[PDB]
């Protein structure tokens, strides 16, 4: 199951200012940013242009420039409708895209937030507002549903483009999708606690227990995990125990980068 | 409005005299307006890089910092935010484990 997500973040400060910024996600790993500041949508992989055609591209592109632009002035004069009822500064999120099943096809989302509370989905062939949402949105959300035009777009991008571009992201992106990068494991700490730091690991999945030989201890607390700047994972898991009883412990890690050959480190 | 929480760990495990990444790792804030400063020995890294500003599934703001370090005993490391949400600057240190 591959998710492929744009997150889309407005900001709007006062009257005379405002930035939109995106970043595009596959999985884990990052495949695109949009700053305001750039006309164009940045690549952050060799392979963010998917099966796509340079003029292909552009044309996505070009609907996205239209988009952003558009979107900043809907909202703009939304305000000023509004005002003072509604006012700033305001902030903005959209949550766009498709989740890939294996095999059979996929499902998409567009979900939108204001003020960091999600209030409005795309569904079927309308904008919607979803329940609890403020009820001055109902009147913007039915204007825009009257656009015909945008919600056939929106249609064809969630249903259609998002899944063949996906497809097209998953080939073209495969080395470094399906990349095996290994964790490298250290320890540290009457009553202590042990610590099992695991870092540099790729992909996510993974196993790190304190064992006392082959006895799992399931007093074994497994941190968050933690990104590292090189697309690989950090993770941590604690062990809580009494003085002079930390003799005979050790920490394994099992990843598929290892190939069978886990991580014993004894204290 | 939300409040950032702050993790700081190291890319690599900690030898002293030994190149290293340390890592900030800051969480959970609302609105994504944030001022994010690494310390060395209480004062500013000049030449920390910084991941683009990127959100959860609950819709809370999400960002890594992080610079180069080579860890002595001698040497203090913390990450320092700034946010809406509180009154002062959070400073954390490094726990010289993580
Ligand atoms: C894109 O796919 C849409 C469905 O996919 C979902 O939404 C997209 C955006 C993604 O997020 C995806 O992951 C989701 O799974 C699709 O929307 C569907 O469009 C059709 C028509 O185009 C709708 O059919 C009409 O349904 C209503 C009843 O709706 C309610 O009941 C059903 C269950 O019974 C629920 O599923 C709904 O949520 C509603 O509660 C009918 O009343 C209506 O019948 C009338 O109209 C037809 C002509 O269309 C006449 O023949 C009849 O006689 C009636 O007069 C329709 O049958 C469907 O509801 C809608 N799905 C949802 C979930 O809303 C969209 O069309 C796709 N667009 C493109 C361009 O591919
Ligand atoms: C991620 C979604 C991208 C989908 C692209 C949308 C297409 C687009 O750019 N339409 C704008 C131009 O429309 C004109 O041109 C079209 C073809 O290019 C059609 O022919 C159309 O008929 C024609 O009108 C259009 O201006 C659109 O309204 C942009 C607005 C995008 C949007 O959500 N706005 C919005 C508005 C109100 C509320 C919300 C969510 C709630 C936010 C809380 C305040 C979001
Ligand atoms: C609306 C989601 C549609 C998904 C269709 C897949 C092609 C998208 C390519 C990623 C570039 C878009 C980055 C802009 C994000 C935004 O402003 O919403
Ligand atoms: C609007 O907001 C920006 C960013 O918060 C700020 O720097 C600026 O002073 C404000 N501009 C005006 C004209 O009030
Ligand atoms: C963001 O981009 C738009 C369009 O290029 C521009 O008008 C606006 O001033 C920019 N905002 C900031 C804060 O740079």
């Amino acid at each position: 199951n591959y998710t492929f997500r744009c997150l889309q973040m407005s900001s709007f400060a006062n009257r005379s200012w405002s930035r939109t910024d995106s970043v595009v996600w596959l999985g884990d790993l990052q495949t695109h940013r949009w700053s305001n500041d750039s006309a164009t949508i940045s690549f952050t992989k060799p392979w963010s242009q998917g099966k796509l055609s340079n003029q292909q591209w552009e044309k996505l592109q070009h609907m996205f420039q239209v988009y952003r632009v558009s979107f900043t002035r809907d909202i703009q004069e939304l305000v000023k409708m509004m005002s003072p009822k509604e006012d700033y500064p305001i902030e903005i999120q959209l949550s766009a895209g498709c989740e890939m099943y294996p095999g059979n096809a996929s499902e998409s989302f567009l979900h939108v937030a204001f003020q960091g509370k999600y209030v409005v989905r795309f569904w079927g062939t309308s904008w919607q507002t979803v329940p609890g949402a403020p009820s001055w949105l109902d009147l913007p959300i039915k204007v825009l549903n009257a656009d015909q035009g945008t919600s056939a777009t929106v249609q064809m991008l969630l249903n259609d483009t998002c899944p063949l571009f996906v497809r097209g992201l998953l080939e073209a992106g495969k080395s470094d999708l399906e990349k095996q990068e290994k964790p490298v494991a250290w320890l540290s700490s009457g009553h202590r606690q042990l610590v099992c730091h695991v870092s540099g690991f790729y992909p996510k999945p993974v196993w790190v227990m304190w064992m006392r030989g082959d006895q799992e201890q399931q007093g074994t607390h497994r941190g968050d995990f933690l990104p590292n700047a090189d697309e690989t994972w950090y993770l941590q898991a604690t062990l809580d125990v009494e003085a002079g009883e930390e003799a005979g412990l050790a920490c394994r890690v099992k990843h598929s980068s290892l190939g069978g050959q886990d991580i014993i480190l004894y204290w | 409005q939300k409040t950032p929480q702050i993790q700081v760990y190291s890319r690599h495990p900690p030898e002293n005299g030994k190149p290293n990444i340390l890592n900030c790792y800051v969480t959970q804030f609302h609105p994504p307006h944030i001022e994010i400063q690494m310390l060395k020995n209480g004062k500013k890294i000049p030449k920390v890089e910084m991941s683009d500003m990127s959100f959860s599934k609950d819709w809370s703001f999400y960002i890594l910092a992080h610079t180069e370090f080579t860890p002595t005993e001698t040497d203090t490391y913390a990450c320092r935010v700034k946010h809406a949400s509180m009154a002062e600057p959070k400073t954390v240190y490094w726990d010289r484990d993580m």
